[PDB]
């Protein structure tokens, strides 16, 4: 996790280009062919201007951010997919699937109009347990990745 | 980037340029310096055939990354159609 400065930064250089910078290397580190040779190239030919034209800095740049950014899109969304995870996403955060609600609602009732204690974290998440199973709803994938907290004593 | 920024200095021109011709540069100049900046992209009688070179091809140049990338027409009869 890095970040960026601003009260060393260069005068000429707008921090447009400087968030620019910031997002396509912490996308490598990270992240962890011809894409890599070439770019050295363009490096290295600006380092041999004799003067440093900030219309051309971003023309090389530019080029090196929409590559990752379309390398990355790649992964986000064909290889680690994304709609399959938005659609859990979806369904538990904003009760898209409220039909399993309602039971863990009818169920775990009782247990929490009195007040919060120490021990009623796990008298609910057996009860959320007991409900996927109620509407046949068999996956033990993304079942134990829900784990409802109980913000107690604070 | 076109009203201002570029002046004909009518002090420094040499003889040997008539005042037409130095209206030619100071345009085939301002052509280019304006098609990297804004627009956004990269690329005797022998001199005056020189400057006539680098005017019908910068120029048309111009048009065509300013109606391709742009649309400059399209929006002119689009501004017809409405704001008229």
């Amino acid at each position: 996790q890095f970040s960026l400065r601003v009260e060393i930064l260069p005068s000429y250089i707008p921090v447009r280009v400087a968030e620019k910078i910031l997002f396509v290397g912490e996308s490598v580190q990270m992240f962890e062919k011809n894409q890599e040779d070439t770019f050295a190239a363009e490096l290295h030919r600006l380092k041999q201007q004799p003067l440093f034209s900030l219309v051309d800095f971003e023309q090389v740049v530019d080029r090196i951010r929409s590559t990752v950014a379309e390398h990355l899109w790649k992964l986000m969304v064909e290889e680690s997919d994304l709609l399959g995870q938005l659609k859990i996403i979806k369904d538990f955060y904003l009760l898209g699937r409220g039909e399993l609600f309602q039971a863990f609602i009818d169920t775990a009732q009782h247990m929490l109009k009195t007040p919060p204690t120490a021990v009623t974290e796990h008298d609910v998440n057996v009860a959320f347990q007991q409900s996927a199973h109620k509407v046949l709803l068999d996956d033990d994938n993304l079942l134990p990745l829900l784990h409802l907290t109980i913000e107690y004593h604070g | 980037l076109w009203h201002d920024k570029y002046t004909l200095r009518k002090s420094m021109i040499p003889s040997f340029m008539t005042m037409d011709q130095s209206r030619k540069v100071l345009l085939i100049g301002k052509s280019i310096n304006f098609l990297h900046q804004v627009c956004h992209d990269q690329t005797e009688n022998a001199f005056q055939g020189k400057i006539d070179a680098a005017y019908f091809e910068t120029s048309k140049y111009l048009l065509d990354v300013l109606n391709k990338k742009y649309s400059l027409l399209d929006h002119m009869q689009a501004m017809r159609r409405y704001l008229l």
